[PDB]
């Protein structure tokens, strides 16, 4: 289970094993939490140069 | 070595591992140290596949073996982490602490931080891989009282890293584990509120000059 | 009102409690009283155990319906088009 | 916290360790508690013992909107 | 005799001139025309390029009498093929506005001339609707049991055009308008949305009223059509199903990624900000020195 | 012109009706969506490149001595708002079905 070649549950207490399918994680949300970190490293630079107008 | 002093491990750990390889030291610490901190950051941050290949099976640790103490402890809890054994574990914990991490002037101000975060993740690992355990069985295996047990995993279940609710009634550890799409959405509304809020103070600012 | 703020807490912890336990709760000195109670809060008493689940669900479906909370709700289908337009004036 | 960590939690063992004055006194925080749902559970007399109720997850629900 | 017949593409200027057509003869009152629709086909995409004007008398009396000169017909189309081989009879224009039973017997003489089924276009010129007053039918001749043996009728098929783009500038050149029906931008979407809705709203009401006079004025009982109905209501989506779960999860993912362009979109707005703004701060200096030099210079 | 002639011209889709209820199947819509944001972290890599500069003098000069066309901003612009109109479409279309047919 922790080298995920079959990826199940152990119940030691029923004498059984679990077994389930492969999860699948939404793409979506892995690569939007990417983007939004990129924007807060952009708009730091440029307030760094807009330090200019003050 | 300056990412060392600060909490940040991750960054550490990628610049650490190339460099036990390769570094002809100049005007820092020797090569011995060196090899120390490249195994402590491994268990700390590692994913547990990525720890064997890059770590165990290091042509440069093999052939360096142990000439010191230091190296000789973290060598040790790194074979019992890897092969599952619970029982030594913590032995190996203890020592650590004494000849590794007190020495190192570095790691010396994160010694709480280190050792909580191992002990979290050690409860963690086995429950990962079962559905169920009773409380005695999962206690003589780490080598601590049932009582001794119950006290240390309620102090991890809140900040969420094991994941487990407990039965007192039946003494059972039950495992849950809801992560999925709920997880996820969690971790991307926290950050964007904090987006939002330079961004209109930065807005504000240059509007007014 | 110190009874009624206990019964409304025990409400949603337990539907079903023992005759004994009631009594108890609220701290009253007879059987009787406790079933006076249950008649004005409108609960069965099925074999001396109050239930306290339907009535006050019901009630709560009712009480949900008025000329208040309708604009409060938002519908979803509304939620776009503000979204829409916004950008558009 | 007790609840986080503990599904059944017998209410005899909260009654000693927030040293609690009473077995009535025990349900009563608990009780109001769940009145504004910060806690969420259910007591069972009888039974003598907690069990939590806990969503936990409301993606599922209308919520994120 | 073909099945070719597949989609109807019907040029601006058919649907233009067939229009013009019924009022240069001056049929009114409601009185048909009938005209030849030039064209090609003999392909699943019929592509209808022109149409002239037929002789034609109406008479409201007996619809087993009406006038079609059929010598003209053929005549006046073959000098029209030596300028252009693409146009072929393919069929008639009929003024509409509605689908006759007497549609057929015009059929019948039409089809002589034609290698495939003729085409029947209907241009209703009470121009009704929010989409095209022209529907499209196609004579299929099936063998179909219903007490009948062999029924020959009349099938929709789908409307939709096509244009040149010689013709195409020509009708922008004329609007001033913009167009709607572009299926455009983002405000044209949404105006096509409500048009969409109330659309629907009236074919529904239609329904509702034929089934009323079947069981009040005794129209006979046609199974065919409550059969379809049938399914209609079969087919129908359900409240409390987990089916509503799942299309609420998925509107969730829609608002999370809308969220995210909108606010990449602010950062961008407020990098436009500060560049206009730098610009503001250089131009005061050099309005300063401006002054002064032109003080200068009085 | 007429105005008989006018709006023969102007009607050009009969299939105005069925085309807007009608929403895309939904495994094109998710497939899109990651593309368009994972497509966006790449020109946001890009647009950090974009404002490193903005330093030379005279905005022109900078858009031809170090090539300052090959533009992120428009890029990033452009590609936000599209798939944001999408979307709005996407979640009004399927809402307005549920509710109207049942």
């Amino acid at each position: 289970i922790l080298d995920k070649i079959f990826y199940g549950v152990l119940d030691q207490g029923n004498g059984w094993l679990y077994v389930y399918e492969t999860p699948n994680q939404d793409a979506t949300y892995d690569s939007a939490l990417e983007l939004v970190g990129q924007l807060n490293k952009v708009v730091d630079q440029l307030f760094e140069k807009a330090s200019v107008l003050y | 070595i300056h990412c060392l002093a600060v909490r940040n491990f991750k960054e550490a750990a990628k610049l650490l591992v190339d460099s036990l390889a390769t570094f002809t030291s100049i005007e820092l610490t020797s090569y011995e140290s060196i090899a120390t901190y490249a195994s402590v950051t491994g268990l700390f941050t590692l994913e547990r596949t990525d720890l064997k290949s890059k770590v165990i099976d290091s042509p440069e640790l093999l052939s360096l073996i142990s000439t010191t103490a230091a190296l000789q402890s973290i060598s040790s809890l790194t074979i019992s982490l890897y092969a599952s054994d619970y029982a030594s574990y913590f032995p190996y914990l203890l020592e650590t602490y004494a000849n590794v991490l007190i020495p190192c002037k570095y790691l010396n101000r994160h010694a709480d931080f280190f050792v909580r975060e191992m002990r979290r993740k050690v409860y963690a690992q086995l429950l990962e891989s079962y559905k169920t355990l009773s409380l005695k069985s999962m206690a003589s295996a780490f080598g601590v009282s049932v009582a001794f047990l119950d006290n240390d995993l309620g102090k991890f279940i809140p900040n969420k890293q094991l994941n487990c609710v407990i039965d007192r009634v039946n003494g059972i550890v039950e495992t849950n584990r809801p992560d999925n799409k709920n997880a996820q959405y969690h971790l991307l509304v926290k950050q964007g509120d904090g987006l939002l809020t330079k961004l209109q103070k930065y807005g504000a600012a240059v509007r007014l000059t | 009102a110190i009874r009624d703020e206990i019964a409304k807490n025990t409400e949603l912890s337990y539907d079903f409690l023992p005759l004994s336990n009631i009594k108890a709760l609220l701290f009253f000195n007879n059987e009787k009283e406790t079933e006076k109670f249950a008649l004005e809060r409108n609960w069965p008493i099925v074999n001396s155990k109050v239930y306290f689940n339907n009535q006050s669900k019901e009630k709560a479906d009712y009480e949900d319906e008025m000329m208040h909370e309708e604009d409060q709700k938002t519908n979803i289908i509304e939620k776009a088009m503000d979204y829409a337009i916004s950008i558009e004036n | 916290i007790i609840s986080l960590t503990y599904k059944k939690i017998s209410l005899r063992d909260i009654c000693l360790k927030l040293n609690l004055d009473s077995e009535q006194t025990v349900e009563y925080m608990v009780s109001r508690a769940i009145r504004d749902g910060v806690i969420e559970a259910k007591i069972n007399h009888e039974d003598g013992f907690i069990e939590t109720t806990e969503l936990l997850n409301i993606y599922d629900s209308e919520d994120p909107q | 005799m073909s099945l070719q017949h597949e989609k109807v593409t019907i040029a601006p200027l058919v649907l233009l001139s067939a229009l013009d057509h019924y009022e240069r003869t001056q049929t009114k009152e409601n009185k048909r025309c009938v005209g030849v629709i030039l064209g090609d086909a003999n392909s699943s995409t019929i592509r209808v390029t022109n149409s002239f004007a037929l002789p034609f008398e109406e008479d409201e009396k007996n619809s087993d009498v009406w006038f079609l000169d059929h010598n003209y017909i053929e005549n006046m189309n073959e000098m029209c093929k030596k300028i252009n081989a693409k146009e072929k009879l393919i069929g008639w224009y009929h003024s509409g506005p509605k689908l006759r039973a007497s549609d057929l017997k015009i059929n019948e003489l039409f089809k002589k001339y034609t290698q495939n089924n003729p085409l029947l276009l209907i241009v209703d010129v009470k121009q009704q609707g929010v989409g095209l007053p022209t529907d499209a039918y196609v004579a299929i001749e099936q063998v179909k049991d219903d007490g009948t043996s062999t029924e020959k009728t009349f099938l929709h098929l789908p409307c939709t055009i096509e244009a040149e783009e010689a013709e195409e500038i020509g009708v922008e050149h004329l609007l001033r308008d913009v167009r709607d029906q572009a299926a455009g931008g983002l405000s044209i979407r949404l105006t096509n949305q409500l048009k969409s809705l109330k659309g629907l709203q009236s074919k529904l009401k239609d329904v509702v009223e034929y089934l009323d006079k079947v069981i009040n004025k005794e129209l006979p009982i046609n199974h065919t059509i409550l059969g379809k109905l049938q399914d209609v209501f079969n087919l129908l989506p359900n409240l409390g199903t987990p089916d509503d779960d799942e299309i609420d999860v998925e509107n969730h993912d829609r608002i999370n990624i809308s969220n995210n362009l909108q606010k990449a979109l602010t950062v961008k707005t407020n990098d436009e900000l500060m560049v206009i703004y730098i610009s503001n701060l250089v131009r005061s200096i050099i309005a300063f020195d401006d002054l002064i030099e032109n003080k200068i210079q009085n | 012109k007429t105005a008989k002639e006018t709006k023969m011209l102007m009607n050009l889709h009969k299939e105005q009706w069925q085309s807007g209820l009608k929403m895309y199947d939904y495994e094109e819509k998710e497939e899109s969506n990651l593309a368009a944001t994972k497509s966006m972290v790449k020109i946001a890599e890009q647009y950090s490149k974009r404002i490193e500069e903005e330093k030379e003098l005279t905005e022109e000069e900078l858009k031809t001595r170090y090539v300052g066309r090959q533009d992120p901003k428009k890029h990033l612009s452009e590609t936000a708002d599209e798939t944001l109109e999408n979307n709005i479409v996407s979640v009004l279309t399927a809402g307005v079905n549920s509710v109207a047919i049942k």
